[PDB]
């Protein structure tokens, strides 16, 4: 195994390229859909780079991604919007108010609900490290999404991960209640961006079957395993 | 490309 430190300069490493893009409901729609897209590529990419995750099966590597992507692209957002309230920063160049979200049917609630989580993790003061911890975390399946020596391979993957994020909180020389409230609090969180997950991609298949965005390519895919 | 060419890739 790798150390605590090792593994969290890894998954630094592993981090993907950033994506441009390039209103109507459609116009927005369709800048966002483009958007993951290019995201997901990406995101294979980045899967591939952290320890274990190659080595587990092809199944289960597939099962994963298909299980955590939309939350990968949220957390992902949340960390870049972190320090400007009231702001969705999607990519550079895609920088949306919350009052924006009136342009497409139901999407503003869920952006109301992508700002609450923001503020929750800028009020906790999220750190870099915590950031990484926590991404890869959601990617093996810390919400334990039922998917034998790739499970077990899986739950070590998942477990020195946990491990790094408890090293890290433990760094911030807090009380031990503190730290044990606050992994709480952070874990609570993923809880809930995965429920945020879920009611987005029922979004996403709603402007498709309504024909509001067509859908191509890998998050076609990715929207076809939902 | 697909999730498992990626993937393979
Ligand atoms: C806004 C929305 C959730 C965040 C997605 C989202 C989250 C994070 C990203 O980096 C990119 C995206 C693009 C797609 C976005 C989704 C389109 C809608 O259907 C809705 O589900």
């Amino acid at each position: 195994t790798l150390s605590p430190e090792q593994l969290v300069l890894t998954l630094l490493e592993a981090e993907p390229p950033n994506v441009l893009v390039s209103f109507t409901e459609a116009s927005m729609m369709m800048s966002l859909t483009k958007l993951a897209d290019k995201e997901l590529v990406h995101m294979i990419g980045w899967a591939k780079k952290i320890p274990g995750f190659v080595e587990l099966s092809l199944l289960d590597q597939v099962r994963l991604l298909e299980s955590c992507w939309m939350e990968v692209l949220m957390v992902g957002l949340m960390w870049r919007s972190i320090d400007h309230p009231g702001k969705l920063i999607f990519a550079p160049d895609l920088v949306l108010d919350r009052d924006e979200g009136k342009c497409v049917e139901g999407i503003l609630e869920i952006f109301d609900m992508l700002l609450a989580t923001t503020s929750r993790f800028r009020e906790l003061k999220l750190q870099h490290k915590e950031y990484l911890c926590v991404k890869a975390m959601i990617l093996l399946n810390s919400s334990m999404y039922p998917l034998a020596e790739s499970s077990r391979k899986l739950t070590h993957l998942l477990n020195a991960v946990t491990d790094a994020l408890v090293w890290v909180i433990a760094k911030s020389g807090i009380s031990s209640q503190q730290q044990s409230v606050r992994l709480a609090n952070l874990l609570m969180l993923l809880s809930h961006v995965r429920h945020i997950s879920n009611k987005g991609m029922e979004h996403l298949l709603s402007m498709k079957c309504k024909n509001v965005v067509p859908v191509y390519d890998l998050l076609l895919e990715m929207l076809n395993a939902h | 490309q697909s999730l498992i060419n990626l993937l393979a890739d």
